[PDB]
DNA sequence: CGTCG
DNA sequence: CGACG
């Protein structure tokens, strides 16, 4: 969608357009989206965090022009923000609102943490199994959707094609087929869902989240 | 076949059949919202001498130089096989033989390419107006060309192109019917897809411009009008001027010159012609008095009518063969408008100069052909604007649009008991009206009689209309 | 498969 | 689209 793109490396393979050396995995890596020659179909040129600048790339807002910087971490999306440079009501609920979504952002990561520590990989995809979610590709996904689902509840699926709705940094695309031609193209910020129910097997390890539901909702940017 | 040059081995090797079915496939891929447009060539080929068998594959976007391509030599030719099903199977999501394909999503699609004594005694000028209706070079030519802009896949299969004008009158009768942006979006994928577009790298559009939409119709009914051309050419002891002659069904006789029906067509032809929306001038060659088989006959019911009149009609002279075997046709109920005004009949013109323009003849090409008929219109249902009408009032046996210039009336005259309009080009009193000149509309095909058929010069006015004018 | 180009 | 872990 957009042109920049920043996210903690997949796989510790990419050699870096710049250094031409290994990038190592989850590591914070930035990508400039190019057309490929060899095929029709844009791909990511992935630098390290570092190198990025280097290419005078001038990045006037990170929030806006990368894609997935509402999912990286918080202190992360900090570092992006200061790099990428070198009224009483109104102000103090703006200080109080940035509180509020940097709560919500080491929240998420807390619960991505536990349950890699504790889970494997088909202990997730059968979390998301029982709650009638779709299994996405990659463990980073895989584990993604368990916590969305965790924080806000099993997904219901979509009003017209019946697929999956996942979150995007902005609101719940669908991701489903209304056609074997065509695929949909529904967003919303506010999707129906029921409330999220861990198995029974995994009650032991339920504990091992200490319930701490919360009645959150998710915030979205302005 | 043909072998893709992009392997180096078109003289070298030929592309290989089996079981009545070739190894060459060409496939699509659309999606109008991320705007991929993308092609997929497969092939398996056979060296022209030895078992030296190989596979090759060219993948990128239509139009453009993005892509890439890749050559495998195949130890044996039952390897090379398995190798080609198993990439078609994955790429498309079906097997290699099926009657029924189904789509499947982020899947391609396939695409129906089409590859590949003398004893006559009639008069010469029939013998040139057949050499001219029937002419294969021409055809032909037409027929295999090669423009990457309008097809940069290869020559569709006419069943292809049917697809495409279904799908384009299903857009059609959705944007009437309220009609979901989806419900469109999908139609265009689909016709995106069968129909390859070299966009370059922008996103294709959707088919809401409806007047577009009338274009594309028209292009296909183009192709399609050439197609049904090309599989009448395909049709011994008799002369093949007398053999294509047998295929038109009627009976042909040439008018004198100096006759004087040839010099009533002849004023009717000179005073109906206007050089204002018409870059050239008409030279008539050839008169041809034309009876079709039977047309005689269905007409019949309409000779007892009244207001029957001697009117134009021009189309292309590929056409013309179908033309004099079938008489004149009206579109099918599932055929998308291709711009018409008043629906689907057979339509005429009281002026040479507008019919005359549906010729659409070329510098290169002067001449052009044109029907006159002898048209049972009765009551006239007259409009000024357009109107895509169904049902004819009750009363009414034809349809006229009234444009801002018409022939004399005063100056009409009776061949036959059938009025003619040969006046001369004067302004019809008629207020806010969009044509401008007449046209007139039947929509049952027996009410026309085809009477004569004209060969004509277009003579433009270039350098050389320029220097034979000025001097 | 799930990465990467 | 292929290539590769
Ligand atoms: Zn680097
Ligand atoms: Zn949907």
């Amino acid at each position: 969608d957009k042109l920049y793109r920043v996210e903690y490396a997949k796989s510790g393979r990419a050699s870096c357009k710049k250094c031409s050396e290994s990038i190592p995995k989850d590591s914070l890596r930035m990508a400039i989206m190019v057309q490929s020659p060899m095929f029709d179909g844009k791909v990511p040129h992935w630098y390290h965090f570092s190198c990025f600048w280097k290419v005078g790339h001038s990045i006037r807002h990170p929030d806006v022009e990368v894609d997935g910087f509402s999912e990286l971490r918080w202190d992360d999306q900090q570092k992006v923000k200061k790099t990428a440079e070198a009224s009483k009501k109104e102000k103090d609920k703006d200080s109080k609102l940035e509180k509020a979504l940097k709560a919500q952002n080491d929240l998420i990561w807390n619960i991505k943490d536990e349950l890699k520590k504790v889970c494997s990989t088909n202990d997730l995809k059968e979390l998301l199994i029982f709650n009638k979610q779709q299994v996405p590709s990659g463990e980073s996904a895989i584990l993604d959707r368990v916590a969305d689902g965790m924080v806000f509840g099993a997904l219901l699926p979509c009003e017209e094609c019946s697929g999956q709705l996942v979150f995007k940094s902005d609101a719940y695309y669908c991701t489903g087929d209304v056609t074997a031609w065509t695929k949909c193209m529904v967003k919303t910020q506010t999707p129906n869902r029921k409330e999220w129910v861990t198995p029974k097997e995994f009650r032991e390890i339920s504990y091992l989240k200490k319930l701490k539901v919360k009645k959150q909702d998710r915030i979205f940017p302005p | 076949a043909a072998v893709d040059p992009d392997s180096g081995l078109e003289h070298s090797a030929h592309v290989l059949e089996k079981g009545g079915k070739v190894f060459s496939a060409t496939l699509g891929l659309v999606d109008i919202v991320k705007g991929t447009n993308s092609y997929y060539k497969l092939q398996l080929l056979e060296d022209d001498k030895e078992n030296r068998y190989w596979i090759f594959r060219s993948w990128g976007r239509v139009g453009t130089v993005i892509g890439s391509n890749k050559l495998e030599q195949m130890p044996s030719k039952e390897d090379a096989i398995e190798h080609f099903m198993k990439l078609y199977e994955e790429k498309t999501g079906n097997a290699w033989h099926s009657k029924n394909f189904t789509k499947y999503p982020k899947k391609f699609y396939p695409l129906e390419i089409d590859y590949g004594g003398t004893k006559s005694k009639l008069p010469k000028p029939v013998q040139d107006l057949i050499k001219m209706i029937f002419d294969v070079e021409s055809m032909k030519k037409a027929m295999y060309e090669i423009d990457l802009q309008k097809m940069p896949l290869g020559k569709l299969s006419k069943r292809q192109i049917q697809a495409a004008y279904s799908i384009l009158s299903e857009v059609q009768q959705a944007v009437s019917q309220g009609s979901s942006d989806s419900q469109i979006l999908d139609l265009s994928n689909r016709f995106y897809t069968l129909i390859p577009h070299d966009f370059g790298m922008k996103k294709p559009p959707l088919l809401n411009n409806a007047d577009s939409v009338q274009a594309k119709a028209e292009m296909l009914d183009n192709l399609l009008d050439i197609e049904v051309a090309y599989s009448l050419l395909r049709g011994s002891s008799k002369d093949p001027i007398d053999v294509n002659y047998e295929k038109l069904k009627t009976d042909i006789k040439v008018v004198d010159r100096d006759s004087e029906e040839a010099e009533i067509i002849r004023k009717y032809v000179k005073n109906t012609h206007a050089t204002t929306h018409n870059a050239y001038d008409l030279e008539v060659i050839d008169i041809f008095k034309i009876e079709r088989e039977g047309e005689c006959q269905r007409y019949k019911p309409f000779k007892q009518l009244h207001n029957r009149r001697l009117l134009w009609h021009g189309s292309r002279t590929t056409n013309f063969a179908g033309i004099l075997s079938q008489g004149l046709r009206i579109a099918p109920p599932e055929a998308p408008v291709t711009g018409y005004m008043f629906g689907k009949g057979i339509y005429f013109a009281d002026m040479v100069s507008k019919s005359a323009n549906y010729c659409h003849t070329s510098q290169g090409d002067p001449i052009g052909l044109i029907l006159l008929g002898e048209v049972a219109l009765g009551n006239m249902y007259e409009l000024k604007h357009a109107s895509h009408i169904s049902k004819l009032p009750k009363g009414k046996h034809s349809v006229k649009g009234l444009g801002k210039t018409t022939p004399d009336p005063s100056a009409n005259i009776s061949l036959d008991g059938v009025d003619v309009p040969l006046g001369t080009g004067i302004s019809s009193g008629v207020n806010d009206t969009s044509l401008l000149y007449n046209e007139y509309i039947v929509y049952d095909i027996a009410q026309v009689n085809l009477k004569y058929l004209l060969k004509l010069k277009f003579n433009f006015k270039t350098s050389l209309w320029l220097e034979h004018h000025h001097h």
